[PDB]
């Protein structure tokens, strides 16, 4: 029991987070209202203080004379999943016959979606998100052609046992999920679960993921986020004998029940590695084109 | 509760059983460190001797509180004072009690 | 009565007679962690007024030539007062932040900072500048401390992203001709419920002049820029021995 | 990590060094997720 | 030497806070952990051999 | 209360001072088969007090150097009493157990056993050592009768499972500055309802020392272990003449 | 049921199996200062958690010939863990403690500690031996810190005052034949509300062999005396910068 | 506002002092009831446990058979008002004519009881004391004699400034209490009220008064507490003239109103100085008396 004032009149543990604003129903643009002229003193639309931190309040109405419009202009397009749910190519696995690449038969490909610039640069519009995914596999020669042959694709979580041959005794696959799929079949699709041990995935990692000194010898590791690294993605031709074909997998994304938060500036500059916002210094390019002069088009 | 490995040191096929027990003897002095594990069930290790970290190797994520039964086998006119401690992330291996 | 204001919290007090309002990021004043988002199962410990209070922690000066500066929260804090004491014994970490950067000069000084908040603020570096190098920022400009650290590329925030575009982020500018201060008032934000103060800096402040700072000849030349901050709703678990790093 | 609190006492006549036995196990809030095979597969060659 | 596991908790060894604990049991189940396709056999129809 | 122990069933009284509770496996006394789960028609027979008593069948030494010893159900009794008789005159049978295993030494002496009921106790072989050879347990070692048999690489329990997880077994264990017996009430444990008392053990007892024996020179030197044991609920059907292979 | 025991507080549980009760100093438990007998104005800071938890702060060899140790409060922990740290953070201080004398022997080793709490417990020196000289008692031993400090002339406490009737005082006695430890809780004891952890110990804690320790030759001859304690509605108030002294 | 449960659930704050014993009525000596005799297991009254901490809970009637007593003694006399309520001498000043100390008709006493054994042992029973007090004052010649002079007694609190001659103008007490009375008069009395700055005078102060490093120079500070300092007590001769008398004032208080707690262990060794537990280290005796053996009177 808490017999002093000051502990009876404390706020220590109030866990609700008090909000100053709210959601609204909008799915239409808004309208537009009659408005007539205004010759006063006192108020005054047009005057702002950018100062402050907040967007201008002036409406159309209130700084020139309007007619009334009934906007009927949906706004369902722009939500997260229209823009997000479409599927854009997110990994390429090599299958060559004759090779310095998994010349071998089989591949592990460490699963991170950062590697392709369309798809990189959306998702990096916000620092945090949750969503589940279908992933669809394109698999043909480099050419383009469907040849009769048999693959297996295994999700390897991490800790699992990765392959390495085409022989390897994971592929037994008893409990990670594999599937068998010909080259000659529609591409194989699957739909992934959110995975992370975190509540959403994040795209920006300002720290270190262990305690220690952070000599340079270890600082590849800054921003690194295992609460992002969600295993490796194997595949294999199905045999104890080299494959007559050399091939290629394109893996392709979709997002669906997809939730953001804490938007950022988008990027501006070329993306050079994976995972990792370097950019190159001597050729820091503005943001958008230039003119001659500040007067002339 | 299944047995915990924490003296995973012998190797050799006649010695295999030490791996079960660990010892404790009349010290002569002060504070002295008697053992040290880490507590990651699904690492390489002690935990690996045990059901729990054994099952853990099927699974990719786990999350919960574990528990770890210390019992002491010596004679009854044996006695004597323990101090066993947990120490969270970031802490380095502790040098003195 | 938007121009004049006072914030006291712990036994602490800062007054402003030029202010501009004050923004709460988005719109979301710090809160405690609620029982069914924590996981973490030991009692945590809540210092109160000791550890929320204000802290005044570094002045930068702001020169005509002045390209920006950051801070790493809860970075900065690390090694003062009890706050820095609990960040250092405990595992875990999270509390808001209540931020009041000072910058007065006089009515015939000109100039405009952009005062902003950005969570989860990664560094990149130039890569060799030719772009072909995979280098990485080291520990001290990663994590400046209570010093900070100068931006060296403000046009891509040192990160590849424009800073045209950081007024997407909770913000205040401090323009001469109209105030002395920004007050931004940040909730805690991660992904996860409570963090290590060390290993994880959750957000970055920006101090950026936009508008470059001038003054004719003869008019005091020393404008300084001072930083106080204060930790909101401090909570603190996993209580071992005291670390640093 | 287990420390010496005081000492291991023993009068005359039983012996110096004593073993102790490690029980282990999750309480009741434990829970797992995401199923995979283990790092293990005990096999060298075909099973015959 | 009962042969029983320990019933002490959390609660009683250290003070603890509350924590409201959705954490499902579901991929523990028996199914859920056999219900998984894997090898179980290899037949061979060479051509000489 | 929970030291001291009377068992008593048919002629026979066991008494101990020093006992640890009772383990009843898995959660279930014995009982005899309901007509739901019995399949072979013909009318049982139960002779109760004549079988279901205590028998003392073998005493070890427990040494320095020991490595562990196991006997197989119902093996150790199929030439013993009434019991035996019983079940070498019928096909069928069926039964639970009372287990008692025995050892007291000195509040100087120390040492524990683990003492574990295993079923379906599957002896292996060292495969030749270099394991290429597929070889076989003999009988005599698969089913040693009531002098039990030795283990010769107790850690893999001569089988290839880890001894460390033999606690996930109905057990106790017998720490001598604890306890000096161990009781184990095993329900019926087969996956059909009854079987051959010959050609099926249900399951195997095993004592193993975890902690050596050990005491000063001049305290006794010879511990034994002491195993005694009584069925529950016996029932016989398929009378025929006497087998005993 | 008086003989065992379990003392959990914060983060920290400590088990006894040959305890002899627990004794509450003055008939009376901790508890925080009300707003009545409070004077100071600011908002105290009640850490909790990282502060109320056991400390084991020293082991004594207890020795045939030992005369017995004293160890100050707060004094001893003012440099140890988030306690310390508030302790030197802030002018006012005030708690109680829950102290837990450790020492465990056979039942073949005999002898008996006497252990109590001496509130506002001055220390005196031999004043030259001829009793003419004026000397006072240098800091090293007013103030020990953790390491504590052994009595010169027991008999009189170092004091001018008979240890025969230190037992006016809250105390408990570790006869060996009988228990293994001394749990003595005491409120917070001062003639003001709140006061300095540095400049002023409440009290003083001693640990006495009255009857000497014995055994045969043979018996385990190292007998240490671990003290563990723990602070109990910790209160600090008057923030500013760490001191030490 | 707090909603996390373990806020709610707190026992921080909590004022109350929850104690465990509890004052009775006891005017008169406890009585004693008949007893018999009891031959019974189980039951064990003479059997104990020192070790808890305790005193022996077992009486007359469960040790020996007794009979009924009805005791009236009064327990009047040992209530601390009883005991300490009796002046004992405190203080003794000196005004001679010749001399070495006070030789100039005036003197200046820091108020100190601690100068004079009997008044020291009973007070320091006692770790905190608080009281009033009444004070007298017995002047007379080294002799006993009473002879015709006049004197001024005035008490100076910290920080009030204390005359340095019979003539100082701090005689001109305008402000401090003074007493004007003459040797010929009967002893002045006066109460004093309790002026602690602290709740209690506290005998026993284990700290220093101030922070700093306590280096041996400044070691004479140990166990100063300035809680317990009230003051100087003056006295002079009424003139600007020397006295043709030899003086001598011995300073008696009595306690009233009187408040004790935490009583300690009685001094055994002889007192060195005044505000300090210094013993002589070459003559520590036994606390009491010796004999040859401990089988012989
Ligand atoms: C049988 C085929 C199954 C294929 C399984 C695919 C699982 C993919 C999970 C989605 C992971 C989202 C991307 C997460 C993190 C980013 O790629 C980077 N690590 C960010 O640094
Ligand atoms: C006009 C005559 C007035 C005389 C005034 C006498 C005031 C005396 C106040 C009582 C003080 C009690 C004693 C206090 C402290 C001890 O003597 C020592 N300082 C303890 O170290
Ligand atoms: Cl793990
Ligand atoms: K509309
Ligand atoms: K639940
Ligand atoms: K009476
Ligand atoms: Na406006
Ligand atoms: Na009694």
């Amino acid at each position: 029991g808490d017999r002093v004032a000051d502990v009876i009149e404390s706020s220590i543990g109030d866990s609700v987070s008090r909000a100053l604003t709210h959601a609204l129903p909008a799915p239409t643009g808004q309208n537009t209202q009659v408005s007539s002229h205004r010759l006063d003193t006192g108020k005054v639309p047009a005057l702002q203080a950018a100062e402050i931190g907040a967007s201008s309040n002036a409406s159309d109405e209130s700084m020139i004379e309007t007619r009334c419009v009934l906007n009927s202009h949906s706004t369902a397009e722009t939500t997260l999943d229209s823009f997000f749910s479409r599927a854009g190519l997110v990994g390429e696995i090599d299958l060559p016959l004759k090779g310095t690449t998994n010349p071998n038969g089989y591949a592990n490909w460490d699963i991170d979606i950062t590697g392709y610039a369309q798809m990189r640069r959306k998702v990096e519009l916000f620092t945090y998100m949750r969503f589940d995914a279908e992933f669809t596999f394109v698999a043909c020669t480099p050419t383009g052609e469907v040849v009769p042959q048999l693959l297996q694709y295994m999700f390897v979580p991490p800790g699992a046992p990765k392959p390495d041959s085409r022989e390897s005794l994971a592929w037994q696959t008893a409990t990670n999920p594999s599937v068998f799929v010909k080259l000659s079949d529609p591409p194989a699709q699957v739909s992934v679960p959110f995975m992370s041990p975190a509540s959403a995935y994040q795209w920006f990692y300002d720290g270190y993921p262990t305690f220690g000194e952070h000599k340079q010898e270890k600082d590849l590791e800054y921003g690194a986020m295992p609460n992002n690294m969600m295993g490796t993605f194997s595949v294999r031709t199905v045999g104890t004998s080299k494959s007559k074909y050399p091939l290629v997998v394109r893996i392709y994304m979709r997002m669906k029940h997809v939730r953001a938060w804490i938007p950022r500036p988008m990027r501006n500059q070329n993306y050079l590695f994976k995972a990792n916002p370097n950019y190159a210094g001597n050729s820091i390019k503005p943001t958008g084109a230039s003119r001659t002069a500040i007067t002339t088009l | 509760e299944t047995i915990l490995e924490v003296n995973n040191v012998p190797t050799n096929a006649t010695s295999l059983m030490e791996r079960l027990r660990f010892p404790v003897s009349a010290q002569a002095g002060k504070g002295e460190l008697c053992a040290v594990f880490r507590a990651d069930p699904g690492r390489n290790g002690p935990w690996q001797s045990t059901l729990l970290g054994q099952l853990c190797g099927y699974y990719t994520q786990w999350s919960g509180s574990l528990e770890v039964t210390f019992m002491f086998t010596g004679s009854f006119m044996a006695t004597g004072k323990m101090l066993i401690a947990y120490t969270p992330p970031g802490g380095p291996l502790p040098k003195d009690r | 009565s938007d121009r004049v204001a006072q914030l006291t919290i712990g036994n602490s007090t800062i007054t402003t007679q030029e202010a501009a309002n004050i923004i709460v990021g988005y719109g979301e004043w710090p809160s405690y962690c609620s029982d069914s988002d924590a996981t973490a199962v030991d009692k945590p410990t809540r210092p109160d007024v000791s550890v929320n209070r204000f802290y005044t922690l570094d002045t930068k000066l702001w020169e005509k030539s002045s390209k920006g500066w950051y801070w790493k929260f809860p970075d900065v804090l690390t090694e003062t007062g009890v706050f820095g004491q609990n960040a250092q014994f405990h595992y875990l970490y999270r509390s808001g932040f209540c931020i009041h950067v000072q910058c007065n000069a006089s009515k015939f000084h000109q100039g405009a900072l952009l005062v902003a908040v950005l969570p989860e603020y990664v560094i990149g570096t130039v890569a060799g500048g030719t772009g072909t190098e995979d280098t990485h920022p080291p520990y001290k400009q990663t994590q400046p401390g209570a010093d900070g650290f100068e931006l060296q590329h403000p046009y891509v925030l040192d990160a590849g992203i424009p800073i045209s575009q950081l007024t997407v982020c909770p913000h205040q500018w401090i323009n001469l001709r109209t105030n002395n201060c920004a007050t931004i008032i940040v909730p805690y934000i991660n992904a996860l419920p409570f963090d290590s103060a060390l290993n994880h800096c959750n957000f970055g402040l920006l101090v950026v002049p936009i508008s470059p700072l001038d003054y004719d000849q003869g008019a005091t030349p020393v404008i300084p820029i001072t930083i106080t901050l204060a930790p909101m709703c401090s909570e603190f678990a996993g209580l071992r021995q005291a670390v640093t790093q | 990590s287990i420390w010496y609190q005081t000492n291991y006492v023993v009068p005359i006549g039983a012996p110096n060094t004593a073993y102790i036995i490690a029980l282990a196990a999750a309480q009741k809030n434990f829970t797992m997720k995401l199923c995979k095979d283990a790092s293990d597969i005990l096999q060298t060659g075909t099973i015959q």
